[PDB]
């Protein structure tokens, strides 16, 4: 009866952790998208800095 | 399946490094930009 | 909504460079190409909303060409990536290949080795799965792995080099595949996180060395792995590779097939291992046929 | 009977080994997820500060424009059960932590996109001044 | 493409500050260094494209120095990170270390203790693996973990403390390493994610205190582990630590050797613990030398 209980527990962990695999796949997709958008964010921040600097020089 | 999960996390380390670095640079660049617009507003007045 | 055909016609009209006497009075043509690109982008967006994806890709290609003519190469690379997305979702793998080649060229020229490696990898995927151009896919994966290795991306480098080694071994290039596996092994030593790949790695290396009929190479690889990685020493993979080497040295193809079945029962042989193992069996059988 | 017992002993040995190795795999995964959680906490903080700075930028730009064998089987099963309990806890754990980080990564995505749009808007406005 | 040597020469001619009379008529030198830095960065990207990483890193260092002279400290830090990238990818650990030191000083000077700590950890790793500078790598890990505690990042501080105590214990400094293990125990106590880490910590602390001939100290460490951490109470680590304590209490090196063997039998032992336990045995042998 012990070995059967161990088998059942292992099966349940297998199920939980297959769901974990699916979740980490979703997480990897999300992280790739966030990397792309943060590259966009950094480029935009640099552009905003440079434009603000150019306006600062313009009014000076 | 542990192994595949763990490998996917391997790959995701660099995603996390790049997000931290890029968002840091973006925050710093915007801080400089907001400083520049503050000085521009000061000069225009 | 505007008609995308009219947007493209206006883009074409504006994209004509200043020729002759008018060039003395016209400013930089950069500006004109910028609006030709903007009009093409608008047409591309309207096509994308209509799910006319291949046309959207074509419009993005035109926009990227005009952006290149304007000197805005970074925008051109981004628009090539957009044309790529449209083509890939549209099932037009050839134009998708072309878009990534252009985009990767722009990115590498701008020192963005990271982005170029990402897209070189995706391009290799399209070549492996959709177009079945395995050789230039091998080239793609090798170069992407090199770019990742320069960036100290051990992991993405390793993913590319796994794929490169697998495709090389499937293409009969067993020695070079074994060498890439040697590099991958050397990169995965001492990293707690990768040891599972490491066992797999040793096995594959030996298998290629058995497909090249160099059983001595398989033996030294297996001894090496047994000594440098205790987890591999006691593993099923090490024992299986011992057993395959023993079968190969004996010239007993049946014993090899028995060992393959035994290993299969406990650890499913994926398609790649089946292919290489079948090659090894065939080399054995050919040797008996010559000895007979 | 003896051979079958030997096979059982060997199989329990293998089970205990590769179970322990699975324990390791999940452990380092969890330490790694905590590390990346901390990194994402930093990302979130920077995004919040950036939202505030973009509010300031909005107002400034607006004004700017205005201006023996049985026993071994038993003991190996003992050890396997202990490890398996620890494995189950780890699996429930990783599911939970991935869920929380998934909602966090989503919010990070929309926040980054919004900041990007706002910065592009302000840069376009500054271009005309 | 331009010749990078010509770009560097132009930057070097342009790196000369105004001196004397023309300083009275020449504007701020910041523009001039900006031009030199741009030229050096361009040359260095070119060098990077030809895989001449060391020259690219040197040009990055030159550009970072010029940008420091220009007052753009943050861009200088980014260029130092680039110099680090090309030096470490180039196999030059010393120049990568120099870039890391400059970058860390820059980041700490700007209030970015986070970057300082991350790059201090990278610096310590490089020292431990390539240059075998153990003491200075120990300091790097300690400082990184301290700044991480200042940043409220539990995990980064915990990891840095683990390697810090590891290096300190292996280098003969048992008491401080055990103290850092006490810090690790306290910081990791009550967290379900770091349970396993704790299970190890108690053992490591006891081992370090036992290498310091303080048997009562390992005894209290074990008792603390048993009473405070329920999982460690039933853990094989606790039993191994009590048996080590018992063997050294008896001064029976044979019994100690046996317990090392059973501990290896179910859980393969790591070099850190082997070195510490060898030191404990050799302390039994030094005790033996005293015994005459």
């Amino acid at each position: 009866s012990r070995t059967a209980e161990l088998q059942a527990e292992i099966d349940d962990t297998v199920g939980i952790m297959r769901d974990n695999i699916n979740k980490v796949a979703e997480r990897g997709e999300r992280l790739t998208s966030i990397e792309d958008k943060a590259d966009n964010l950094a480029v935009s921040a640099q552009g905003f800095k440079r434009g603000a600097n150019r306006v600062r020089k313009a009014m000076w | 399946l542990f192994n595949d999960m763990e490998e996917l996390v391997i790959e995701q380390q660099e995603n996390v490094d790049v997000i931290d670095k890029n968002v840091e640079d973006a925050q710093l660049d915007v801080e400089q930009g907001v400083g520049h617009t503050d000085k521009a507003v000061k000069s225009a007045r | 909504m505007s008609d995308p055909v009219e947007l493209l016609k206006r883009a074409e009209k504006k994209g004509v460079p200043s020729s002759g006497f008018m060039k003395l009075f016209s400013g930089s043509d950069s500006y004109k190409f910028e609006e030709a690109a903007d009009l093409c982008v608008q047409a591309a967006t309207i096509y994308r909303l209509r799910k006319e994806l291949n046309l959207a890709g074509d419009s993005f290609l035109k926009a990227a060409d005009y952006q290149k003519k304007a000197g805005n190469e970074d925008e051109a690379g981004n628009t090539y990536v957009e044309a790529y997305k449209c083509f890939k979702s549209g099932g037009n793998s050839v134009n998708a290949v072309d878009s990534l080649e252009n985009a990767i060229q722009i990115f590498t020229h701008r020192g963005q080795f990271r982005r170029g490696a990402n897209f070189k990898f995706e391009l290799g995927e399209i070549l492996e799965n959709d177009l079945h151009d395995y050789a230039k896919a091998i080239d793609c994966y090798e170069l992407a792995g090199e770019w990742y290795a320069q960036d100290q991306s051990v992991a993405l480098s390793n993913k590319c080099f796994i794929k490169c080694a697998d495709l090389k071994a499937l293409d009969g290039q067993y020695i070079e595949a074994s060498d890439i596996y040697s590099k991958l092994i050397k990169s995965s030593m001492g990293n707690r996180l990768s040891q599972w790949s490491l066992k797999d790695y040793f096995l594959k290396k030996g298998l290629c060395q058995l497909a090249a009929t160099d059983a001595v190479a398989a033996a030294r690889t297996l001894q090496e792995g047994q000594s440098e990685d205790p987890n591999f020493a006691d593993s099923r993979e090490s024992n299986f590779l011992k057993s395959l080497i023993d079968a190969v040295n004996e010239g007993d193809s049946e014993q090899l097939s028995e060992h393959c079945k035994e290993f299969d029962n406990f650890m499913r042989l994926d398609k790649w291992k089946i292919t290489i193992l079948n090659k090894i069996k065939e080399s054995i059988q050919q040797q008996e046929d010559d000895l007979l | 009977i003896k051979f079958t017992k030997q096979s059982s002993v060997a199989s329990t040995r293998n089970t205990l080994k590769m179970a322990q190795d699975a324990e390791r795999a999940g452990m380092n995964t969890l330490g790694m997820l905590g590390h990346q959680s901390e990194q994402l906490n930093n990302v979130e903080g920077n995004l919040d500060l950036m939202k505030v700075q973009n509010k300031v930028a909005d107002e400034k730009v607006a004004e700017l424009k205005k201006l023996e064998m049985e026993l071994e089987i038993d003991r190996n099963l003992d050890q396997i059960q202990q490890v398996s309990n620890r494995l189950k806890k780890m699996a429930l754990t990783t599911g939970k932590e991935l869920d929380s980080q998934q909602k966090r990564l989503n919010n990070i995505e929309e926040s980054t996109d919004d900041l990007d749009i706002n910065l592009h808007m302000n840069t376009n406005r500054l271009a005309g001044i």
